[PDB]
RNA sequence: UGGGAGAGGGUGGUGGAAUUCCCGGAGUAGCGGUGAAAUGCGCAGAUACCGGGAGGAACGCCGAUGGCGAAGGCAGCCACCUGGUCCACCCGUGACGCUGAGGCGCGAAAGCGUGGGGAGCAAACCGGAUUAGAUACCCGGGUAGUCCACGCCCUAAACG
RNA sequence: CCGAGGGUAGGGCCCGUGACUGGGGCGAAGUCGUAACAAGGUAGCUGUACCGGAAGGUGCGGCUGGA
RNA sequence: CGGUGAUUGGCGCAGCCUGGUAGCGCACUUCGUUCGGGACGAAGGGGUCGGAGGUUCGAAUCCUCUAUCACCGACCA
RNA sequence: UGGUUCGUGGAGCCAUGGGGGAAUCUGGGCGGACCACCGCCUAAGGCUAAGUACUCCGGGUGACCGAUAGCGCACCAGUAC
RNA sequence: GAGCUAGCCCUGGCCAGGGUGAAGCUGGGGUGAGACCCAGUGGAGGCCCGAACCGGUGGGGGAUGCAAACCCCUCGGAUGA
RNA sequence: GAAUGCCGGCAUGAGUAACGAUAAAGAGGGUGAGAAUCCCUCUCGCCGUAAGCCCAAGGGUUCCUACGCAAUGGUCGUCAGCGUAGGGUUAGGCGGGACCUAAGGUGAAGCCGAAAGGCGUAGCCGAAGGGCAGCCGGUUAAUAUUCCGGCCCUUCCCGCAGGUGCGAUGGGGGGACGCUCUAGGCUAGGGGGACCGGAGCCAUGGACGAGCCCGGCCAGAAGCGCAGGGUGGGAGGUAGGCAAAUCCGCCUCCCAACAAGCUCUGCGUGGUGGGGAAGCCCGUACGGGUGACAACCCCCCGAAGCCAGGGAGCCAAGAAAAGCCUCUAAGCACAACCUGCGGGAACCCGUACCGCAAACCGACACAGGUGGGCGGGUGCAAGAGCACUCAGGCGCGCGGGAGAACCCUCGCCAAGGAACUCUGCAAGUUGGCCCCGUAACUUCGGGAGAAGGGGUGCUCCCUGGGGUGAUGAGCCCCGGGGAGCCGCAGUGAACAGGCUCUGGCGACUGUUUACCAAAAACACAGCUCUCUGCGAACUCGUAAGAGGAGGUAUAGGGAGCGACGCUUGCCCGGUGCCGGAAGGUCAAGGGGAGGGGUGCAAGCCCCGAACCGAAGCCCCGGUGAACGGCGGCCGUAACUAUAACGGUCCUAAGGUAGCGAAAUUCCUUGUCGGGUAAGUUCCGACCUGCACGAAAAGCGUAACGACCGGAGCGCUGUCUCGGCGAGGGACCCGGUGAAAUUGAACUGGCCGUGAAGAUGCGGCCUACCCGUGGCAGGACGAAAAGACCCCGUGGAGCUUUACUGCAGCC
RNA sequence: CGAUGUCGGCUCGUCGCAUCCUGGGGCUGAAGAAGGUCCCAAGGGUUGGGCUGUUCGCCCAUUAAAGCGGCACGCGAGCUG
């Protein structure tokens, strides 16, 4: 539904953003937020660790229910749907009967005058909480624990969405955004529907700077470096790279797989992405 | 043009301070070190 | 007003056979393929058989010189939404009609853009045989594409 | 004031011409192949897309101007 | 101007370091097929091994030196 | 692996990081791989003056210096700068 | 040693004045409904001209300099990375 | 006696260059031993979005005053930011702390590390942010929102008086927030006045005039008045706000839906308090009195400031805690809290002075750099621009003459207009506003200010809109029409684009080598490959821990290409990577056949073959937007020429599309065509591509460019080809007065010679001694122990299939 | 090599002559005009442009002629770059 710009300047005539229809509330509400402490990529020694970000716009941080059992049989209604700064998918603004109010990430067509319900006993409707092991086979389901009673740590970006794909023992298999197949414990809570903003992916930023208003330095290749600071810098001229395409620390990058092969989470892991 | 020093007594003295040797183990030795030769200002002199 | 048929169109959903792949059992020295062979696959355990799982596309028998649509075209099943149409009763309007330069909408397949999907098939490509030579016909692989949503493209032996 | 006309500047149309280039036609009886007419030795034609010295080949769908 | 390689049937090439032999493909040619020609089929010929010298019993083949042949390099000002 | 003169050497001995893992005098370690004989010590707890090193400090002396020397400073010097 | 400089974090401030006139609205036209077309309104942009501010393009001067990077003319950006 | 030796001293250049912005000086009178330089007066010039005021940082006695000039001051000095001495900085309300938290720092708990130390929740520190109670005048030589005067507020603590369950560092609300554009009403500020108050003035031809000139304000409680900001009120039920709540949150019927009502600001008015020019008289340098019993009135423009937490739009979705209100908890309910009154208590530090500069950072009284606020008036369309100029501050701490060359910075020029040159380098042309009009091309936005033109001043007449005003005058902002005037010229000065055609590269804004390169390099949106299932991969770290991320495949990391359009062909033999429970090989370890050393023997101790032994390598496949690569020789067609075709050798396969004398072409100024009188460059083609070619991307692309090339128009001192003029130097006089350099010097030319480029040697020639202004041919001139070359078993930085190790991973 | 700044252009010249022109001459297959060749002769002169960084060279339009060289391939304490 994305919103496209006439060309009366350059950097309009491709960019693009996105629709903010199915947003009610413009600011958040005050007792579900705290400060994001900007890091810059800069770690705890002061050190960059993540290279080429810094810079860009102030975000306050909406703090979110990823872990759902608090709250199972009392119903839910969908006060407003928000904007985070902090995620590609849009927030749902609870109103609980219990009084609380609480932000799930909004699931895509979850509209606004909604009852909604945590629990084992839990319809099968769109916005609700269940553990995998009471979901039907071939329902897709998003905002997945991995572990049971430790968050919300699945497929939770915009659009996306996991699909049940089998049961086996007290495991039972999803079919991962990235196409992995995954043993997840049964009682693992998830959240029923696709995540949606799926509109996320088209956006186009047109222009250098609205890569900085997120965050996103510039970013150097290191054909463009000096051999002090890369293995592919150098070279009296345009260089093809030397050598087998690498890292600035030396390890390849087309292909190597690293994976720890030894991870006693391969056990639970059937199929490889695609 | 702007030249080196831009002098500012809070970065003088959070810097090059008593208190800032005396943190650090090679700054406590430093103080050590002037002690020792006699000096008359063992830290840089901040109003 | 009251009846009737139909693959008429759009949306959502669903069922089975079969191909491919994966897993497990069992099982051997060959399987594919051709006009004949070869490339190819195969004791690193293939073909063939049983059981389990995933995914995509097309829906056999019904079924044809059948039916529907203005044309392109339309085929498993279910519901919803919807168009055209045929008969009867002779009730109402009462000449309201026919055609139609422009315009406007529809328009197989191939193709293009964006995102998804990708079992089988297969332009380009790669082998192997034929041949004087093969950029082809035959054989073995194989990418776009064929599928979906949206927007383009506007063509034909779009023929009765 | 208007004013034939001259001048400046910029556009529109047409004609001749232009290194080189593309296809067209006609030529001596040249070279290469055999595409089509007979089931033309892979039925032909067709819109499209791709490929090949070349006629043309193949994929998709269509047609009976073949069975 | 330096270096290291090749010259062999009409044509494009193998044959050597393991010193004696010279072969393949196309071509040419006699025959056979078709009405004629091409493809096919059967049979055949085809060489100063660029030339000069020695190492030995013996050189296309081993070593010198010439003449063409591609080919690399000719750098620092 | 370190120490020893010992650099893997015939490498003992003394400490050990890792694995195995005893005994109490008929017990155990050592005498340069090892074995026999013959000998010497009694590990896995600790303390212990003197004799030894140095000179911020006080004193004595000099074939030491005498203001470019002697401590960087004879002088308000780790100062001015 | 980050009081220069490079990057980031927290919290504040600055950018005179003019132009161009996107989307979106309102009314009219249009259609079965639209798409769409006119005005008017509106005030977008790593938009334009150009002081502060940030730079340092070309030339001249300066060269024991006013200055261990300067001065004059000219010039780039100037709501944004 | 030498070490470009060390230290100190003194010379040479040399009375030389320079005396620090070309904003500018002259005179009269004082003081004085001594005046261009100090004081006073007059005249002149300069700044005036500053070169004028107020803060902050930094500096730390520089402030004021009296007495002084040795040294500092680029001259002088009686002066000073200098020497001696004395004085000067006054706060409950300004700033900071007995208030709060931010990044960050520290850090009991707890984790880690050979030691030192490294993390780290709560808490604490941490401020130009939040919170908080003072405005205006007058005095000092030097301080004031600080002292005085007037008016007005805040905390505590103790008392009475009146109300309520009081009550926490705990719960809740609030504080509380982005960017851009803005409405209404105010204020700061400014313009005008026939009105008011004023010492005075009619000059030189005219004017006693609604004449000229100066000024017509400030603060100020309550209560009014005007704008505006915040908020709903009762009833129940309640399982959430980590105990409890009447609070908050969530339901459910009722009343307004409004600012009606409550508060809270801002602004006017306000008891009253203060200020009050120009001119004249003066006694100081700085000020005082009168003018004045001052007036203290009316219109107009009007903010970016105030009402403020206003409104609307947009995406990039925009601090925390305390103060404040409310709710309860223990405890307490003779308390405690709230309101009013009264009395009392209110601590520590800073305050002066400079502050775009002679007091800060630059060794200097250095043309450099330095954050925030006010920054008046007129005219130019506007404006913080430009010119002039209030207030205010200055003439930049050497002068006087002269009128050479030469230099710098300007002004003008006959005729020519690029002939200059590497290049129109530089300078010039153009230049603002209004109005006609505007091409190829295009991504439909642009190109566009395309281009090329016309107008611009002043006077008079008629006339249409707005804003404030009552629909009206006046005051202000915009227009239209007609007639005329003057000059060479009307944005009459200053500020203010030269244009066009075409090609290369990069899409574009942007970034970069501070201090020789701003670019075609970097970055960029965008495309692709690859890794990563979360205690993720990757990164720093020994570790703990942290970033990633309080993110989750539409996400994060690495790599390449770099908008967009059409595309990205063939080779997987070698390298890399990915996938293969076979086999070959492979270490410790297992295993012990067999043999050995000693013992009288039980024994003790050594080697040691089969055989079982991982990763890796070998091996088997895949993989190009992975490393990379993409042929050679013969013959053939109705003239030659060429080769669609064929033969053969080789490869892993033999460069397809599209470009091509190119940022790529050696031969080469290839050969044609265009431009030109003439074109090694440019443009368009041909292809004989030494040595293009598809994501180290290929070919194009509108727009953009302080990028690079070619051409033309306009215009010019670039040139033919120079000339004149102006000012700051150069020159002379007075004051102060360096420098690199220097073996010593009594330092000519030619021809020779000499270590081969002679003032110094030989022969000859020439030449009295010493200076000044100039020019650079020599002194193999100066400066830097060549920076190009080589040497040294010199050193660093980088690379790899060099060697050997380590981290890391398996 | 404890430094002798390099190509080309600009400005300024100066010298040699083995002379491009002008001057004087001998031979000519010199009728005349104009040439050719050689000798004597430097006194003076030896243009402006297009291309290229160019020296050189090729063109354009002229000329009486469009001379060759040396001077650190003269000349950067003279300039450019
Ligand atoms: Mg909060
Ligand atoms: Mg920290
Ligand atoms: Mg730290
Ligand atoms: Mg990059
Ligand atoms: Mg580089
Ligand atoms: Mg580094
Ligand atoms: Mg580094
Ligand atoms: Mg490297
Ligand atoms: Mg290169
Ligand atoms: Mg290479
Ligand atoms: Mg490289
Ligand atoms: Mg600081
Ligand atoms: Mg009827
Ligand atoms: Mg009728
Ligand atoms: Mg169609
Ligand atoms: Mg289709
Ligand atoms: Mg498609
Ligand atoms: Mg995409
Ligand atoms: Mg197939
Ligand atoms: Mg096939
Ligand atoms: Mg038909
Ligand atoms: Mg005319
Ligand atoms: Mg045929
Ligand atoms: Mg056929
Ligand atoms: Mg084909
Ligand atoms: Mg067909
Ligand atoms: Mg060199
Ligand atoms: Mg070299
Ligand atoms: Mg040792
Ligand atoms: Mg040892
Ligand atoms: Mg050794
Ligand atoms: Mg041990
Ligand atoms: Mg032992
Ligand atoms: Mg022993
Ligand atoms: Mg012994
Ligand atoms: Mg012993
Ligand atoms: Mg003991
Ligand atoms: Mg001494
Ligand atoms: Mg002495
Ligand atoms: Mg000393
Ligand atoms: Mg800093
Ligand atoms: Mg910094
Ligand atoms: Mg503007
Ligand atoms: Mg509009
Ligand atoms: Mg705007
Ligand atoms: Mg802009
Ligand atoms: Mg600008
Ligand atoms: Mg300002
Ligand atoms: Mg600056
Ligand atoms: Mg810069
Ligand atoms: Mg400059
Ligand atoms: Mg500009
Ligand atoms: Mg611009
Ligand atoms: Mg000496
Ligand atoms: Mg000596
Ligand atoms: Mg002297
Ligand atoms: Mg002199
Ligand atoms: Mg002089
Ligand atoms: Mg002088
Ligand atoms: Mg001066
Ligand atoms: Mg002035
Ligand atoms: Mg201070
Ligand atoms: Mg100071
Ligand atoms: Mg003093
Ligand atoms: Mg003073
Ligand atoms: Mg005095
Ligand atoms: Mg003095
Ligand atoms: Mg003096
Ligand atoms: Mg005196
Ligand atoms: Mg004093
Ligand atoms: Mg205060
Ligand atoms: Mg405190
Ligand atoms: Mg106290
Ligand atoms: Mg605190
Ligand atoms: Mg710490
Ligand atoms: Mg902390
Ligand atoms: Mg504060
Ligand atoms: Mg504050
Ligand atoms: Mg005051
Ligand atoms: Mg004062
Ligand atoms: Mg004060
Ligand atoms: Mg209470
Ligand atoms: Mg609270
Ligand atoms: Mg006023
Ligand atoms: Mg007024
Ligand atoms: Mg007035
Ligand atoms: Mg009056
Ligand atoms: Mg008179
Ligand atoms: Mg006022
Ligand atoms: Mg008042
Ligand atoms: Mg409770
Ligand atoms: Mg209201
Ligand atoms: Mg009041
Ligand atoms: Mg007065
Ligand atoms: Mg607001
Ligand atoms: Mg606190
Ligand atoms: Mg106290
Ligand atoms: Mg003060
Ligand atoms: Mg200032
Ligand atoms: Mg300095
Ligand atoms: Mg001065
Ligand atoms: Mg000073
Ligand atoms: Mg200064
Ligand atoms: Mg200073
Ligand atoms: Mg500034
Ligand atoms: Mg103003
Ligand atoms: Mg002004
Ligand atoms: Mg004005
Ligand atoms: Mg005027
Ligand atoms: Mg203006
Ligand atoms: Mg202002
Ligand atoms: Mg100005
Ligand atoms: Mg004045
Ligand atoms: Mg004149
Ligand atoms: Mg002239
Ligand atoms: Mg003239
Ligand atoms: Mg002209
Ligand atoms: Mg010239
Ligand atoms: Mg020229
Ligand atoms: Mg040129
Ligand atoms: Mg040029
Ligand atoms: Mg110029
Ligand atoms: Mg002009
Ligand atoms: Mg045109
Ligand atoms: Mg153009
Ligand atoms: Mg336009
Ligand atoms: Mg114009
Ligand atoms: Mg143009
Ligand atoms: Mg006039
Ligand atoms: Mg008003
Ligand atoms: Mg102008
Ligand atoms: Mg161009
Ligand atoms: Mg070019
Ligand atoms: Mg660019
Ligand atoms: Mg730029
Ligand atoms: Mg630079
Ligand atoms: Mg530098
Ligand atoms: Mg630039
Ligand atoms: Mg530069
Ligand atoms: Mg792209
Ligand atoms: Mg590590
Ligand atoms: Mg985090
Ligand atoms: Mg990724
Ligand atoms: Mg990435
Ligand atoms: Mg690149
Ligand atoms: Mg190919
Ligand atoms: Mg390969
Ligand atoms: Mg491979
Ligand atoms: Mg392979
Ligand atoms: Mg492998
Ligand atoms: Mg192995
Ligand atoms: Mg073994
Ligand atoms: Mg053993
Ligand atoms: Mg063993
Ligand atoms: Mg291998
Ligand atoms: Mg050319
Ligand atoms: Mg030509
Ligand atoms: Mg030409
Ligand atoms: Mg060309
Ligand atoms: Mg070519
Ligand atoms: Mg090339
Ligand atoms: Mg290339
Ligand atoms: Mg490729
Ligand atoms: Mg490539
Ligand atoms: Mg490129
Ligand atoms: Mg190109
Ligand atoms: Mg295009
Ligand atoms: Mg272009
Ligand atoms: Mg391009
Ligand atoms: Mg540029
Ligand atoms: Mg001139
Ligand atoms: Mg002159
Ligand atoms: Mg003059
Ligand atoms: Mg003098
Ligand atoms: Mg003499
Ligand atoms: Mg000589
Ligand atoms: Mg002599
Ligand atoms: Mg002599
Ligand atoms: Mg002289
Ligand atoms: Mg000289
Ligand atoms: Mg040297
Ligand atoms: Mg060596
Ligand atoms: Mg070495
Ligand atoms: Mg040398
Ligand atoms: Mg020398
Ligand atoms: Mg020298
Ligand atoms: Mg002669
Ligand atoms: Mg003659
Ligand atoms: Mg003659
Ligand atoms: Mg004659
Ligand atoms: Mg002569
Ligand atoms: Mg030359
Ligand atoms: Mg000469
Ligand atoms: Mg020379
Ligand atoms: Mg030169
Ligand atoms: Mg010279
Ligand atoms: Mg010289
Ligand atoms: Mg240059």
């Amino acid at each position: 539904a994305v919103k496209k710009f006439k060309p009366y300047t350059p950097s309009r005539r491709f960019m693009t953003v996105a629709d903010f229809s199915e947003i009610t509330k413009t600011e958040p509400e005050k007792s579900l937020v705290k400060p994001l402490k900007k890091t810059g990529g800069r770690n705890n020694q002061g050190r960059i660790t993540v290279r080429f970000r810094g810079g860009g716009h102030k975000r306050l941080y909406r703090i979110i229910d990823f872990k759902r059992w608090d709250k199972v049989g009392i119903p839910a209604k969908v006060a407003a749907i928000e904007y985070d700064p902090n995620r590609s998918a849009r927030i749902a603004l609870l109103h609980y009967v219990d009084g609380e109010k609480r932000y799930i990430i909004a699931p895509d067509g979850l509209q606004v005058g909604q009852q909604v319900v945590a629990g084992p006993d839990a319809p099968i409707q769109v916005g609700n909480a269940l553990p995998l092991r009471f979901i039907p086979v071939g329902t897709v389901v998003h905002a997945v624990e991995l572990e049971p009673k430790k968050g919300a740590k699945l497929a939770r970006a915009a659009g996306t969405s996991a699909q049940i794909q089998g049961r086996e023992g007290d495991y039972v298999i999803l079919r991962l955004p990235s196409g992995e197949l995954r043993k997840v414990h049964g009682e693992c809570y998830a959240t029923v529907g696709a995540v949606g903003n799926a509109d996320h992916k088209n956006i186009v930023l047109g222009k250098a700077g609205r890569s900085r208003w997120l965050g996103r330095r510039p970013h150097v290749r290191g054909a463009a470096m000096n051999p002090v600071d890369h293995p592919h810098g150098g070279g009296e001229g345009r260089a093809p790279r030397g050598r087998p395409p690498a890292s600035p620390w030396g390890w390849q990058t087309k292909g190597l797989k690293t994976r720890k092969r030894r991870k006693p989470s391969s056990r639970f892991i059937i199929a490889r992405r695609k | 043009m702007k030249r080196t020093w831009q002098p500012n007594r809070r970065k003088r003295a959070k810097t090059h301070g008593f208190r800032a040797r005396m943190r650090t183990p090679g700054g406590r030795k430093v103080l050590k070190r002037r002690r020792q030769k006699g000096r008359w200002r063992l830290t840089p002199a901040v109003r």
